[PDB]
């Protein structure tokens, strides 16, 4: 299952 | 010990589209999911027989992670080309590997989560899971910007806790696939050089997991500066293979020895030609 | 920085003249991750190739598995051919039974 919560933009 | 890891890549192509998103996962050696963004209909795909079986629930919801990902990587591959003042014409990749190793015990032992940046080291997490370690400065415009978001402590309770969760579920429902270990076959071959000299070729087949050590050895003594060794490479089916060679004056093939190390046999192997 | 693919081609089974088996050609280490792989039979190239899905190491460098079920006979020869930004040329490598 992946890591989906939150929006990791550099 | 266990591990589950995901590698994400985005590929940006300057006047052929917007940027590419891949992103495989894997318990151990042994993929289970991939996702396309070039794909007709992008989906979260299966690719081992224990995550065939979840509900179409857990599909949904995997192919929505995906999708976001892919539209957040194509902001951060913009922001990253402003940060180093490259030029437009150039395609450039965004690397992400994440994941949780598990213990002995079944804990977890360490996450990570860490990108590189057209192929070199840009930022990751700490083993503390609370800090970041940048590796260039435009690296720490990022690090500034995840402190301020708080972003350590969506990522620490993810490691911490889901995805944990999700490896011990992959490891029970695929037990049968992913907790067993299978062991080398294991032969020697011979290929004369000349009349004078020949080598002798050590192989390993068929193993899992990946992880196996091959040595010669000559009356006794490692020959590690003298054995020609491949990576070990994938034989397609789910299991392994590698081989370490040799050369040898002709006649005195038998005072050499192969040496085989893998987690699978019921002792250490030696063969002799 | 550019890093050249290793190149392996080999069979999934030890080969045996007329028994079914797969062909395999693996590239690895290699980045940027565009890259160009057929498997060729007696020179011509191979259709209904499939490959793995793109993914990559420690050192953040990229590898993939192209395959196709043959029956390798004594007669019929095979190679993969490889184009990626750091070759000047295709290089084909040949299957080597061995």
């Amino acid at each position: 299952g992946a890591d989906g919560v939150g929006k990791s933009a550099l | 010990s266990h591990s589950m890891r995901y590698f994400y890549t985005a590929v940006s192509r300057p006047g052929r589209g917007e940027p590419r998103f891949i992103a495989v996962g894997y318990v151990d050696d042994t993929q289970f999911v991939q996702f396309d963004s070039d794909a007709a209909s992008p989906r979260g795909e299966p690719r081992a027989p224990w995550v065939e079986q979840e509900g179409p629930e857990y599909w949904d919801r995997e192919t929505q992670k995906y999708k976001r990902q892919a539209q957040t990587d194509r902001v951060s591959l913009r922001n990253l080309r402003g940060y180093y003042n490259q030029s437009e014409a150039g395609s450039h990749t965004l690397q992400r590997m994440y994941g949780c190793d598990l213990g002995p015990d079944g804990r977890l032992l360490r996450g990570y989560n860490q990108f590189a940046y057209d192929g070199k080291d840009y930022i990751a997490l700490n083993e503390d899971l609370r800090s970041w370690t940048a590796a260039d400065k435009a690296a720490q415009i990022t690090q500034r910007k995840w402190e301020a978001a708080r972003e350590a402590e969506q990522r620490r309770a993810y490691l911490e806790g889901t995805c944990v969760e999700w490896l011990r579920r992959y490891l029970e429902n695929g037990k049968k696939t992913l907790q067993r270990a299978e062991h080398p076959k294991t032969h020697v071959t011979h290929h004369p050089v000349s009349d004078h000299e020949a080598t002798l070729r050590c192989w390993a087949l068929g193993f899992y997991p990946a992880e196996i050590t091959l040595t010669w050895q000559r009356d006794g003594e490692d020959q590690t500066q003298d054995t020609e060794l491949v990576e070990t490479r994938p034989a397609g089916d789910g299991t392994f293979q590698k081989w370490a060679a040799v050369v040898v004056p002709s006649g005195e093939e038998q005072r050499y020895t192969c040496h085989v190390q893998h987690e699978g046999l019921p002792e250490p192997l030696t063969l002799r030609w | 920085i550019q890093r050249t693919p290793k190149i392996q081609v080999y069979s999934r089974h030890p080969a045996e003249n007329g028994k079914s088996n797969f062909l395999n050609c693996y590239v690895s280490g290699f980045h940027p991750s565009d890259i160009e792989v057929d498997l060729l039979k007696n020179g011509e190239r191979i259709e209904k190739v499939e490959h793995s899905d793109l993914s990559f190491s420690k050192d953040w460098s990229f590898y993939l598995l192209y395959y196709t079920e043959f029956t390798p006979t004594e007669k019929d020869e095979y190679a993969c051919r490889v184009n990626h930004v750091t070759l000047s040329q295709p290089k084909i490598v040949k299957w080597d039974r061995d």
